[PDB]
């Protein structure tokens, strides 16, 4: 009768209960079988994925004893799992940790007893451990491997399992690698359709069928360092946190209105005697603004008892369903007994989730992210588990869940007005990619830009991380003119090994693991090095590049922007000078024939496989003066923004705008120097203008021309 | 164009 | 001959079986596009819409998406880049029910129907 | 230094044919001669890593225990594909109502294969 | 991907980094992944843009 | 395999890391089967593969 509190119990865990029932994986449990069963050494090593299942295995095979599912050979024995703390923690004095070995390996080598051995990590036996302290790569069980005598089983990570083989390549003959495979995502939805049972008995929330095949194929194209098994079952225990929180007790979003009631309305208080300037203007606006934040109060509450109605609905219609068929359970399924309520009460029932749930159905598309009432489990609601874990920014694309996806183009289209088919594909690409449509394996959103040196090429593209994801963060600039060497290549995808930065990782390669979602520029194409581009190639291409480590990289959901200039030397003569009037008749054919012409140009520089790579080329028309009027504008609107502070409010009639464009616009520079020129000569003034006490808080700069071309100081209250 | 019934 | 100048002839010695593929001829392309449908319905099987495509709609997709010289890439980025744009835009709101036989076809109008059945 | 030398594999067949009854007379299950030059030339065409009057045993050694699981109980497919049977069946009684619309297929691929995997049997 | 080998520099990819340097428990980029699946199919994506030195590995 | 030695500092194959490095366990990879073996052919695959640093071994 050996104590085994020295490691720890592990039949008895069984018999109580903690482990009943294990998805069973019979080519691994034979592996194990057949290992202990023969004439020599028995052991087997558990060796595979991390992010697979190394215990769950072993802890299975206690279930196939207690039921008889084993030899003859293998029956009545008992695991022993070990508790590693107790070797050196039990080392009081010397003397006294040796005699346990001698307790050990006596019940190991003539016992002939129940003896089954189980290692959480052979790493804690030989990778640490002190020789004084108990086993170590120096101690014994070396020349006793060789033997069958003593039976254990392990579990190691392959990678790790490697350093054994490098250590002194002794173990590699006494163990034996049993490869532990990738579980392959369709037998993990039978995996956790097999877990039915114990997660909703766990807390109780009901949990939809369509989610837990959405919970293993999501975790496939985006989580890449967890594997097949761990990502299955860990959403739904991060399912957990995200339903226990809101439906136990009031939900967060309530909570979230009701920290605006005394945060906003503490202001008032502390101005009384502040006869101070601008910020009194603050009443002008609070007392409305508490309008705008008070009315979202009044329906969030009418919407929660609604939803909460619905909970008063179905939490009791579900009761009746065991009335209808536990009466046809027992031989009147058989005999049809009642004719009366199994086809009336029961297709009604069906229609309230016909009726009722559909109305919770459509509860999704408004509440895409969050649930105020609601115990089903929507495939969004597990994706937003994937947004609360991954790298993603607060809100963006995904969380206005497919109805401000149709917006989107109005938003991109108050940044350039001009160049509406350009917009129209990238219109389509964050549909294709934020609802749930085809991700392939191409990155969505790739698409090439040409225009002359001045036009809005990477405007577009800031505002595609400004407005789209409202952080600013998702933007990574590539200069690609700092890629002018043949070595330069390297500073991408990493440097081969033993050589000069190999601890680094590539500079682009990192970028991208820490933000996987977000938008990829590439500045200046046409000074970069012509074996950079046989990079792209790929990466277009496919969305793997492997690196230092051999590490996967996804670029799914990641639009990739290939801004470049390469039309001045063919928008050469002002061709489209003036395009003012958009040429319905002839400069609309020139569009046909300069961007074929400039596929003439990606067939020569590029050696034109990008054009099979490539989603989409945009040209850009240059800016006409009809554009301009808007445009210019719009810098003054992000003027007031800056400048509240100074609160000086600059007014632009429509005399100030033709006096910037007609003395400094063409269609070379791309109305580049007209926002400079009018930094050069109206706003190098307000910084002295401020300085003195005329312009300084409360003064209506009133701008304007009267063809006299001088600013003026016509000023209002 | 779509067609549904 | 190029295959000694670039690859240093030993790799013809060797290398057992250099293939050579023809361009896409487009008796293949009625079944090579047909393909990408069911392709394209395993990344649809989750919504369980069945999109089924006949002959009288590859005939429009080809005229207007093949070039040999690239081998029928873009008729790839044609199906997904275009005529999939609204397929993924009418099902935002409701106007695409999850269980339709989605089928695509031309009444030589130059002009396309989606028909919804179901 | 008294060097010991890999003992040259078409010499291992000699040394598995001396070591058989050692491994008939352990258990009971006859072995074929036809098998042993084939547990030979595994090891020399295959694994590199352990090295050769190991791996001319050791798969015979898997050998072993291989025949043992058949005859000393259940054999392979009858006990493999009445699991099938009943975690199939296992997954039916998780769900034993759904909504439509999607499972309805669901349904007509667990159910169906029952038919399919009794005649099996 | 063999648009990474355009380098003659990046030759010790495949077989390793040579002993003294940094890749021990890294061992090589193709030989490890053999060693973990010695049934495979094996790529070369680009062979028109690695280096003439990466194809004299291939050569055995 | 001539191979393994087209870099500059693959040297280090034959008369094993220098010390004093990462490594240094296994002395040499080269000259310790021929160590093992010092009846033997020795084989070099190709000899054109080579940088030229290896050759100045060959000389020894
Ligand atoms: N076949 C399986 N059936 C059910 N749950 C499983 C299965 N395999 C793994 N798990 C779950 O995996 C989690 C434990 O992680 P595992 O990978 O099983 O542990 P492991 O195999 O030892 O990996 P390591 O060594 O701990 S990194 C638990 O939540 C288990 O429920
Ligand atoms: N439609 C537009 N909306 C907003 N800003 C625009 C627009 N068109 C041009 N611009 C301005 O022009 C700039 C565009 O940036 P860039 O694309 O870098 O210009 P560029 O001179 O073509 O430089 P490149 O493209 O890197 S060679 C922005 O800073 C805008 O202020």
């Amino acid at each position: 009768l050996y104590i085994e509190q020295f490691g720890s119990n592990m039949n008895e865990k069984v018999r109580n209960g903690k482990l009943q029932g294990i998805y069973g994986r019979d080519e691994e449990i034979r592996a194990i079988i057949e290992s202990l069963l023969r004439y020599n050494k028995n052991s087997p090593v558990l060796v595979g994925n991390p992010g697979t299942g190394k215990t769950t295995i072993v802890e299975g095979l206690v279930y196939r004893i207690e039921k008889g599912d084993v030899p003859k050979e293998l029956q009545g024995y008992t695991v022993i799992s070990l508790n590693f703390r107790k070797f050196t923690s039990g080392t009081s004095y010397r003397g006294e940790f040796e005699t346990r070995m001698k307790n050990i390996i006596k019940e190991l080598k003539n016992k002939k007893n129940k003896i089954i051995l189980f290692v959480d990590e052979i790493h804690l036996l030989l990778g640490a451990g002190k020789a004084e302290g108990g086993t170590d790569a120096a101690n014994l069980l070396k020349p006793v491997l060789s033997k069958g005598e003593i039976k254990l089983i392990g579990a190691t990570t392959i990678a790790e399992y490697r350093k054994f083989i490098e250590s002194c390549s002794a173990f590699e003959r006494r163990f034996e690698k049993i490869l532990v495979e990738p579980p392959s995502v369709d037998m993990t939805v039978k995996i956790l359709r097999s877990l039915k049972s114990k997660y909703e008995n766990f807390y109780g929330i009901n949990i939809t069928d369509k989610a837990l095949v959405a919970a293993a194929k999501i975790s496939d194209r985006f989580i890449k360092d967890r594997y097949l098994p761990d990502k299955a079952i860990d959403l739904l225990n991060k399912a957990c946190s995200f339903l226990q929180v809101q439906l136990s007790g009031k939900p967060r979003i309530i909570d979230v209105t009701e920290r605006d009631i005394e945060r906003l309305s503490y202001e008032i208080s502390t101005l009384e005697k502040d006869v101070d300037k601008v910020s009194k203007k603050k009443y002008n606006k609070l007392i409305k603004e508490f309008e705008e934040k008070k009315e979202q109060l009044k329906k969030y509450y009418e919407e929660y008892v609604i939803t909460g109605e619905r909970l008063k609905r179905k939490k009791e219609i579900e009761k009746k369903l065991n009335d209808l068929k536990e009466l046809t359970q027992n031989y009147v399924y058989s005999n049809k007994e009642p004719p009366i309520e199994l086809q009336n009460s029961l297709k009604e029932a069906q229609q309230k989730y016909l009726e009722l749930y559909k109305e919770t159905v459509a509860y999704v598309e408004a509440k895409t992210h969050n649930a105020m009432n609601v115990d089903a489990v929507y495939q969004e609601h597990v994706s937003y588990i994937y947004l609360r874990d991954s790298g993603m920014p607060l809100g963006s694309l995904s969380f206005e869940s497919s109805k401000g996806a149709l917006k989107l183009y109005n938003s991109l289209s108050k940044s350039i007005i001009g160049n509406e088919d350009i917009i129209k594909s990238l219109s389509d690409a964050v549909v294709k990619a934020a609802t749930g449509m085809k991700d392939p394996e191409k990155p969505i959103g790739t698409f090439l830009f040409l225009g002359p040196t001045g036009v809005g090429k990477t405007e577009l593209a800031k505002t595609l991380a400004i407005e789209l994801f409202n952080s600013k963060d998702n933007l990574i600039r590539v200069n690609m003119s700092e890629f002018t060497e043949a070595h330069s290549v390297s500073k991408i995808t990493g440097s081969p090994p033993g050589y000069v930065g190999f601890s680094d990782s590539g500079q682009l390669t990192e970028a991208v693991r820490e933000k996987p979602h977000s938008v990829v520029l590439f500045d200046e194409l046409e000074k970069a090095h012509a074996d950079v581009f046989k990079v792209l190639l790929q990466i277009l291409g496919d969305g793997y590049i492997n690196d230092n480590h051999r590490r996967n990289i996804d670029f799914s959901n990641t639009i990739i922007i290939m801004t470049s200039n390469l039309g001045a030397e063919l928008f050469k003569k002002k061709l489209f000078f003036d395009a003012d009037n958009s040429g319905t008749p002839e400069y609309k054919r020139v569009m046909e024939d300069v961007r074929l012409s400039l596929i003439k140009k990606c067939k020569k520089v590029f050696k034109p496989e990008f054009v099979n790579r490539i989603d989409k080329i945009g040209v850009f028309e240059p800016l006409n003066k009809k554009n301009l009027h808007k445009i210019v504008a719009l810098r003054f609107k992000k003027l007031e923004k800056r400048l509240e502070e100074k609160n000086i409010q600059v007014s632009v009639s429509e005399k100030a705008i033709d006096y910037i464009i007609d003395q400094s616009y063409d269609p070379e520079l791309g109305a580049r120097p007209t926002l400079i020129f009018i930094e050069s000569v109206i706003m190098t003034k307000f910084a002295i203008m401020y300085l003195k006490k005329e312009l300084v808080d409360d003064m209506d700069v009133f701008v304007d021309y009267n063809s006299k071309a001088k600013n003026l100081v016509i000023n209002l209250s | 164009d779509v067609d549904s019934s």
